[PDB]
């Protein structure tokens, strides 16, 4: 659970008023909890599991109630099950708990391992949302249709029939917003996020890569509702190499039923990418992403001064002038340097000087190269 | 500060979330036979 | 002196108790129950005493 989002952030009293109805409402929480059976249930159970219970693997289940298990010490037993285990949440690699004497079944341990694909579920989205941006409408309706919908309403799909598309890669020069866009449609719809780095797939073992991505794509589908989000795919999309490639392909085509979880690959060099990757049947939509116009990046510059204290003297229109010479991540580059030149003569309050210097500043650093 | 800090006191007031374990249905299991078996069948080790 | 002797005395009582490993929790497990990692073993739920 978290906070609410208090949406004004100028400083004015409706901020305020938002805030201390936050305050009252935790504060008889508080009030609640500070103002403060089924014995017999627990005396059968959590006394036959008596204290203190072992912790290790399940292998196999024989029978009903009998079960090889083994232990840190790397010994193996065959056991039986107490009735209370829920034998549906049994399978082969589970945590177990054990009865310390009699090594006994005595229920089943929610997964703590597997650590890297667990901190890579990330899960962490709400920084960001579809309000965060403006003007890649075309790209939002596509993503939209293409992953949004078949999650939040799949009954048009399914009443039309269809099998929904199963497969997307956005494409742009970069800054322009693909991995905000993901971000955002992983905020929008709440399904489970996963991300991970390009060439982070990329690993010295030689099982480690097809592996890393079996894994991923099975935790994804263990969560169900899911997206996962490969930044940087050039990195693997232009034999090792190729292997991965080859697991990721059939991951998407392949065998089985892959059911709810979505994919959305982004990559810089899209015309660089080999054509067994970028499937037609699987790989049906790709966004591309191109460098904002006038509107759109008016609208950025908007997004991005909007929590800035602005002077009035501010014509952004001679910011947005010009061409299409920059993107969204230029944009933030230039509105955070006019923030820290407006802090050195001291202003808390930028003006519009200050950005034209700071646009001419990036321009500078924006390419090189000999006349 | 004072979101921030009741925040926390809410947090250890509730104490932490139970983790809990199986324990399918109550009314699925158990019996006086769970523990007769337990207290007279043998925990075999497996060998080669 | 017999501060001292009762000093020694129960020191000498303690001094029977064993070595009670060394662990260290990873999740605890609401009151009583608890998970912790002892070292040469594997994962255990330990019920905490009186404090
Ligand atoms: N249309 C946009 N709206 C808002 N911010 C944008 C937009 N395009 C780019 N940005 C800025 O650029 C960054 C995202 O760059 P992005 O193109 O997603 O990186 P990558 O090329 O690695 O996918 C964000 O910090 C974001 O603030």
């Amino acid at each position: 659970s978290k906070l609410p989002l208090v949406t004004p952030h100028t400083q004015c009293r409706l901020k305020l008023l938002k805030l201390e109805r936050i305050k009252d409402y935790l504060l008889m929480e508080e009030e609640f909890i500070r103002n403060q059976k089924q014995e017999e249930e627990r005396s059968k159970v959590d006394d036959l599991r008596g204290t203190p219970m072992s912790v290790g693997t399940l292998e196999e289940i024989i029978d009903d109630n009998h079960a090889i298990v083994s232990t840190s010490v790397g010994s193996e037993h065959y056991v039986s099950i107490l009735s209370f285990v829920d034998k549906d949440l049994l399978e082969p690699g589970c945590s177990v708990l054990l009865n310390h004497k009699v090594h006994a079944v005595i229920g089943v341990l929610m997964d703590d391992t597997d650590p890297l694909v667990t901190v890579m579920k990330v899960e962490k989205a709400p920084q960001e949302t579809y309000a965060d941006i403006g003007g890649l409408d075309n790209q939002i309706q596509e993503i939209k249709e293409s992953v949004e919908l078949p999650l939040t309403h799949p009954e048009y799909y399914e009443e039309m029939g269809i099998k929904p598309p199963k497969g997307v890669i956005l494409y742009g020069p970069p800054g322009t917003g693909k991995t905000l866009l993901a971000k955002a449609v992983a905020n929008q719809t709440s399904a489970t996020f996963l991300r991970v780095v390009g060439s982070e797939l990329i690993q010295k073992y030689l099982g480690d890569g097809p592996k890393l991505v079996r894994e991923l794509f099975r935790v994804a589908e263990e969560h169900a509702p899911s997206i996962v989000f490969i930044d940087e795919i050039d990195a693997i999309g232009t034999r090792e190499i190729q292997r991965t490639m080859l697991e990721l392909l059939n991951q998407l085509d392949g065998f089985d039923s892959r059911g709810d979880v979505k994919v959305i690959m982004a990559t810089n060099r899209i015309e660089t990418l080999d054509p067994a990757l970028i499937r037609p049947g699987r790989i049906d939509r790709k966004i591309e992403f191109p460098l904002p116009d006038e509107k759109t990046k008016k609208r950025i510059f908007q997004i991005h001064t909007s929590r800035m204290t602005l002077a009035d003297d501010v014509t952004l229109d001679d910011l947005i002038m010009a061409k299409d010479d920059l993107s969204g991540a230029d944009i933030k580059a230039i509105c955070t340097e006019a923030g820290l030149m407006a802090l050195r003569e001291r202003r808390m309050k930028v003006t519009n000087e200050d950005f034209k210097k700071s646009k001419e500043n990036v321009l500078y650093k924006k390419q090189e190269g000999t006349p | 500060d004072d979101i921030q800090q009741l925040l926390k006191k809410i947090n250890e007031l509730t104490g932490i979330k139970e983790s809990d374990t199986g324990l399918a249905p109550p009314a699925l299991w158990d019996l006086a036979a769970d523990k007769q078996t337990l207290q007279s069948e043998q925990p075999l080790q497996v060998a080669r | 002196l017999n501060a001292k002797v009762r000093l020694l005395r129960e020191e000498l009582q303690l001094l029977q108790e064993q070595g009670s490993y060394v662990g260290e929790v990873v999740r605890a497990m609401d009151k009583k129950k608890v998970l912790v990692k002892v070292h040469p073993e594997g994962k255990f739920v330990v019920d905490v005493d009186k404090n």
